[PDB]
RNA sequence: ACAAUCUUCUCACAUGAGGUGUUGAACGAAAAUUUAAAUUUAGUUUGAAAUCGAU
């Protein structure tokens, strides 16, 4: 079925389409999961991605196990099936485009709030101040 | 009274490294087991920028006694010496005392302190606590976080390689380390077999021990 | 047919990616041409005639002997040794004093490679002791690759009866 | 006074002060003269900076907050010699502790733990105003986000006078780095500053995030606070006019 | 020919360099 | 620990004795004209 | 073809402005903010470590 991977150690640069075509050249990829923050997106380093064949993916294994790429040792580790979930396979060959949380946030800030709306935004920030003050 | 530090033997000389960097403004001086120590020791600090005062010299007797006459006035200042160095010598007043190799005499140690005393022991020859016990002598321990621990050993090494006289100093005080520790008295608590070579070695600034002849 | 473990080691020798990470390393500290070292000498030689604090020479350690006690003395932090020996009976020992001493050690394909990077004919055994500190961080990782690729693959194989 | 037309300073200061002393609830081998850092809370209407800025101001105060005893780390340009022999000319010695070149550092120290190592081996990290830009490379999070921000000391003249006054500017300022924000928090000293002496570095550093740092300056300020590293923080001035700012 | 796994991610470094380089 | 119980002698922490011995007698080459000089090799 | 352009300083008058580049994961204090997630951000760990978690 298909060849659960998941290789350990991947050089920094290895993108994942990157990853996923050198991946392809030995065997080709049923899921290509890619590790990634949960709001940076910066990966983890960690290949689990799926092999169509698992058969293929033993043998890519093989090559791939220990192989020192850009200074790194390529600890290739087929995953095996029973590790691999539905949510392992959930994510797989999908790019993790974050939209700027940073911009978004100064776009806010600089979003212009009508006086009822400036009204709206302070809402209890005297009791906030107050409460502060209580708490002091 | 006495205070102890566990640390291990590959710490050793980088926490007494850190400990004078600490109290460099303080009355401090260490004992320890050998003659070619002091000589290794001295030379080390005062080549890495540590000005250290030693009763080794050129193994001249006067110019020991210049030495230890000159660190009685001075307030502050370190000074190196061994065991049997200050065997009768009157202990001026000195903030800071240290052992830093086991005493090979043990009674004497408790009737020479008899400033605040400090221990450098390692994890594998706690016998001496359970001694001071039996010695009827009061005892405290003094903890350390390794974070702050300066680890000057890549520059140390690397520095003992490229140097000539620096590494026939530390080869020279290695063997009369391990010699003077084979040496001892009190098996049941300092075994030379116990303590790791390698460990020991590399307090010395060797990342490899030397090839002493036991 | 049956071959003693001593030399059914040789066949098991370093793959191809990690032996040309390990020629690209050393290839950085071959030894100096008979050509321009007697360049690099007429020029401290003119220096000396008309009138006048160098540093240590850094490269790879070649020869049966030299690589022998360098290894013997622990100064050896790689050792690379040539598969084809003309008599074997040369290297048979040298993974044995290898494991013995620590130092990590491959089984490199060809001796002619190693000759090439000594500007000799043919090399028989290389030994990596000194590295500038700018590759300091590199050396340790064919040495974890040695280790990982040499040490823990075969092992076994390298016990077993050849042949 | 410039902030909302009046100064609730010292008498603030030393409230806090008291309050942290109140709150006071082996170690010969770890003794540190260490104390409690302070830090400011400044409230802005508008997002004070668009981009994260990898360069600490120097922020100038009357009281330094750096301990002196702290050792100082030097980055210059090659050659190293001749950055080293004007250190020793200096007698900075105590001061520079290590000189390092700009492709020294990148080269001979690559990996993170080796940079982490260098990073905590240097209490002060500076680098030289000419190669300032290369300090967020070859350093990466193990120091620019790990509380290691080089101080931008302007070494390019090569003179002894200039490397003095240079290295005790840079002892005497404060550090803070721009980020994109429309809040902020400077260290404002450590505890064993006096009352009189945090107060005068505050408003220093109020004046200079007003001039240097707040595009409104004290207008577009809406609230200061000021805390120790676990205390309150309590409002220093709050803006009466932001309000209509605001609307 | 089999292409090696470096050699595209040597391509996919000089891509965010010369992204850099043109900015 | 190693196995060279010998010291460490003079040679390997000392400028090379070897090269200082052919520096010298190459100096005695180029003062006597014996072989061309770095700067007449260009010219030439 | 594991090779490539991450600047070793500029402009204006000793002074001002400018240089757009940061491994990952894990631990973790309480702040100021913006329209529940988002910005900054104390202080740490680490072999350029990694076995889903993508927003």
């Amino acid at each position: 079925k298909k060849g659960v991977l998941y290789v350990g150690r991947l050089p920094h640069g290895f993108y994942e389409k990157q990853m996923r075509m050198y991946f392809s050249q030995f065997g080709p990829v049923l899921r290509l999961r890619m590790s990634r923050n949960r709001k940076t997106g910066s990966s983890k380093h960690y290949a689990f991605i799926e092999f169509e064949s698992l058969d293929v993916a033993n043998v890519v294994a093989e090559t791939m196990h220990n192989y020192l790429l850009y200074g790194k040792l390529l600890q290739c580790k087929v995953i095996p099936e029973d590790q691999v979930h539905e949510n392992m396979f959930k994510g797989a060959d999908v790019p993790f485009k974050r939209i700027p949380h940073a911009t978004i946030a100064r776009l806010q800030h600089e979003k212009p709030l009508s006086k009822e709306k400036a009204d709206k935004l302070i809402t209890r920030h005297n009791r906030k101040l107050k409460l502060k003050k209580r708490k002091l | 009274e006495q205070g102890y530090v566990v640390v291990d033997s590959d710490k050793r000389f980088l926490l007494l490294f850190s400990f004078l960097k600490r109290n460099l403004k303080k009355k401090v001086i260490v004992f320890m087991s050998s003659c070619a120590s002091v000589k290794y020791m001295a030379e080390l600090l005062n080549y890495i920028d540590l000005p250290v005062l030693d009763l080794h010299g050129k193994q001249k007797q006067q110019r020991r006694t210049n030495t230890f006459f000159e660190f009685c006035n001075a307030e502050k200042g370190i000074l190196l010496c061994t065991n049997v160095a200050a065997r009768g010598l009157d202990i001026p007043a000195v903030d800071w005392i240290v052992q830093y190799d086991p005493p090979d005499d043990p009674r004497d140690y408790i009737h020479r302190v008899g400033g605040k005393s400090l221990m450098f022991l390692a994890p594998s020859e706690l016998g001496f606590l359970r001694y001071l016990k039996t010695a009827k002598v009061s005892l405290n321990e003094f903890e350390f976080p390794a974070n702050k621990v300066a680890n000057v050993q890549s520059q140390l090494e690397k520095l003992v390689s490229k140097n000539y006289y620096l590494q026939q100093s530390a080869k020279d005080g290695y063997r009369s380390y391990l010699q003077a520790y084979a040496s001892y008295s009190l098996k049941s608590i300092f075994d030379i077999n116990k303590l790791d070579l390698a460990k020991v070695a590399k307090s010395f600034g060797f990342a490899h021990p030397p090839n002493v002849n036991i | 047919l049956k071959v003693p473990p001593a030399i059914a080691q040789f066949q098991k020798t370093l793959d191809k990616n990690t032996a040309t990470q390990v020629f690209k390393l050393l290839n950085k500290y071959r030894p100096e041409t008979a050509a321009e070292k007697k360049q690099r000498l007429v020029a401290e030689a003119e220096a000396v005639a008309n009138g006048k604090v160098s540093k240590k020479p850094y490269n790879v350690k070649y020869g049966l002997n030299h690589v022998v006690a360098l290894i013997e003395a622990k100064k050896a932090k790689l050792v690379l040794i040539a598969s084809d020996v003309d008599p074997i009976e040369l290297v048979v020992f040298l993974p044995a004093l290898c494991k013995k001493m620590g130092v990590p050690y491959a089984i490199v394909k060809n001796k002619a490679r190693l000759g090439t990077v000594i500007h000799q004919k043919t090399a028989a055994v290389l030994a990596v002791t000194e590295v500038r500190e700018e590759d300091k961080n590199e050396l340790a990782s064919i040495v974890s690759a040695v280790d990982a690729n040499f040490s823990a693959k075969y092992d076994e194989s390298r016990r077993k009866w050849g042949g | 006074e410039l902030l909302g037309s009046d100064a609730p300073l010292e008498k603030v200061c030393s409230a806090l002060l008291e309050y942290e002393s109140k709150r006071k609830s082996n170690l010969l081998e770890d003794e540190q003269d260490d104390i409690e850092p302070v830090w400011l809370q400044l409230a802005t209407l508008k997002f004070i900076g668009n981009n994260r800025k990898l360069i600490p101001y120097k922020i100038a105060i009357k009281n330094p907050v750096i301990p002196s005893s702290s050792e100082a780390c030097l980055i210059v340009k090659d050659p190293q010699r001749v950055y080293k022999d004007l250190v020793n000319e200096a007698g900075l010695s105590k001061v520079v502790t290590r000189v390092i070149g700009l492709s020294k550092l990148k080269a001979k120290w690559n990996s993170y733990e080796q940079k982490r190592q260098l990073r905590d081996q240097f209490d002060i990290f500076l680098a030289d105003d000419r190669v300032i830009p290369m300090l967020p490379r070859i350093l990466g999070k193990t120091f620019y986000q790990k509380s290691k921000v080089p101080v931008p000391v302007k070494i390019s003249k090569g003179t002894a006078e200039q490397l003095k006054r240079e290295v005790v500017s840079a002892y005497g300022a404060t550090y803070f780095n721009s980020a994109p924000c429309s809040s902020f928090m400077i260290k404002c000293g450590h505890v064993s500053n006096t009352s009189t002496e945090l107060a005068e570095n505050v408003e220093s550093i109020l004046q200079f995030v007003s001039k240097h740092i707040v595009p409104d300056g004290a207008k577009g300020i809406a609230s200061i606070h000021l805390k120790t590293s676990q205390s309150i923080a309590i409002p220093l001035w709050n803006n009466p006019n932001l309000k209509e700012l605001i609307a | 020919t089999f292409k090696r796994a470096e050699t595209f991610i040597n391509n996919y470094r000089q891509r965010e360099r010369e992204r850099i380089r043109l900015n | 620990t190693p196995l060279s119980s010998a010291p460490e002698p003079k040679r390997r922490f000392a400028p090379s004795k070897h090269e200082q011995k052919r520096i010298l007698q190459l100096a005695y080459a180029i003062r006597k004209g014996r072989i061309l000089t770095s700067e007449q090799r260009a010219e030439r």
